[PDB]
């Protein structure tokens, strides 16, 4: 494998330098579901939350 | 030559479209004076 | 899939008193929309002279996961309560959408 | 993406001192009328009284000053538009089902006149 | 919806008196040179072998006289394209996955860049 | 059937331009039933509910 930098230089020729390297990966996504409701048809005055601040 | 790529755009529409129910449908409030006064026919 | 759909309702009816015993009467109509989730990803690579991983004291890869579990988890979730770095495809975070909505209180009692 | 909501809004607006109000283009919309404005230089409880074009409109009362400034539009009860809360036509797509329209031969949104663009859902 | 392709096309071009063509918006695309044109005042086997712009190219031999017109490109043979068909990607789009264009932050004709809209199928 | 505006002006055609469209009605009325009672014989003054206002 190579390691780049963002220009394209090579950083490690992770072979030819003798190295070894480790990698990750995840995949996620969330949403909120703030449906309409009787009680406060202003949807931007809608929130399912509150807070205490300082 | 080079450059060659088989990308996401090129490969749509070998894939479905998702959807899901799960968020969809609402309750409702019940009316205040049919459930609280004295009812009465009437003709 | 990279996103998946929520349909939603996003009108409700109305009701009127009619005029008279005979005056004319008035339509409505009711409406839908949808919500989307979007998926991204997160990542990341170390590298280590592989001498190094003959020398040292104890198996490296071995100590070190937990902290590279933990630091998936909390950089996920600074993201979606505090907003930091989200990419664009996220709806709004937590806080400033708590902010916008007018549901914050100032300890003054 | 827009559409049609009972919601408020917040417009800039210029003021000359009479009946009368102007904006940026599209600023104001055809159910309008009957919303409550709130402006500095203008009389409390004034409502818009008709709109001429997404540019211009008229008020309850004179304005007292000639300025530019921002100002705030309220919602109203779902009693004047049809309706509640938001969707997805616009205030002028909403006009194009009508027998009249239909015999003027105007095009709705959908009807979809090109043979190969597939289908699409619009969102908020 | 226009995309990439190797079969041939007709275009409206103008000659200068020498190796120059030129024309509308987007007459040309990268992916044409080495294409045969056969055009009045153009001699036989002439090939494009250079372009500059969406609306200007070079050719092999030189034009006899200057005029504009119609003219054929020739098909080729999917050597100089991986592709013998046709492609949703036309060539500027197709560029944008290299290393360098990524640092250049150039973005993909499908990044979903609003948290609100669908992703959508092309067509021809 | 046909929808028409006010004025007279038809809007839609509901049997020409295969529609179909749903009808609701609905008939009623209240009344209080205050009664003459020894506590308060002025009825004026009586009213059988009460209210916190600001």
């Amino acid at each position: 494998a190579v390691i780049q930098d963002n220009t394209g230089a090579i950083i490690y020729n992770l072979a030819q330098q003798d190295m070894t390297a480790l990698r990750l990966t995840f995949r996620v996504g969330w949403q909120v579901a703030n449906t309409l409701n009787n009680d406060q048809p202003t949807e931007a005055n809608r929130y399912p939350a509150a807070s205490l601040i300082f | 030559p080079y450059n060659n790529l088989t990308s996401r755009t090129d490969a749509q529409a070998l894939i479905p479209e998702e959807v899901s129910k799960e968020m969809l449908g609402k309750a409702t409030e019940q009316s205040a004076v049919l459930q609280q006064f004295r009812r009465i026919p009437v003709g | 899939r990279n996103q998946v759909r929520f349909p939603v309702l996003s009108a409700l009816p109305v009701a009127y008193w009619v005029n008279g015993d005979t005056g004319l009467k008035q339509t409505t109509e009711i409406n839908w929309t949808n919500k989307y989730l979007n998926i991204e990803e997160i990542a990341t690579i170390v590298p280590v002279p592989d001498n190094v991983l003959a020398d040292v004291d104890v198996n490296v890869w071995d100590e070190a996961m937990p902290y590279l579990i933990e630091a998936f988890g909390r950089t996920l979730d600074s993201a979606v309560v505090f907003g930091t770095n989200a990419p664009g495809t996220f709806p709004q975070a937590i806080v400033p959408a708590i902010a916008a909505a007018g549901n914050a209180v100032t300890e003054g009692s | 993406a827009t559409g049609r909501t009972t919601e408020g809004r917040t417009v800039t607006v210029t003021t000359a001192s009479n009946t009368t109000i102007t904006g940026a283009a599209g600023t104001f919309v055809a159910s309008d009328v009957g919303r409550t404005i709130t402006r500095a230089g203008i009389p409390a409880g004034t409502t818009i009284t008709a709109v001429a074009s997404g540019t211009s409109a008229t008020i309850s009362a004179a304005a007292t000053t000639s300025a530019t400034s921002a100002a705030t539009l309220g919602s109203l009860n779902g009693q004047s538009q049809g309706l509640v809360g938001w969707s997805p036509e616009t205030d002028t797509e909403a006009g194009a089902y009508s027998v009249a329209a239909t015999n003027a031969g105007t095009v709705t949104p959908d009807r979809l006149t090109n043979a190969f663009t597939p289908v699409s859902q619009r969102g908020r």
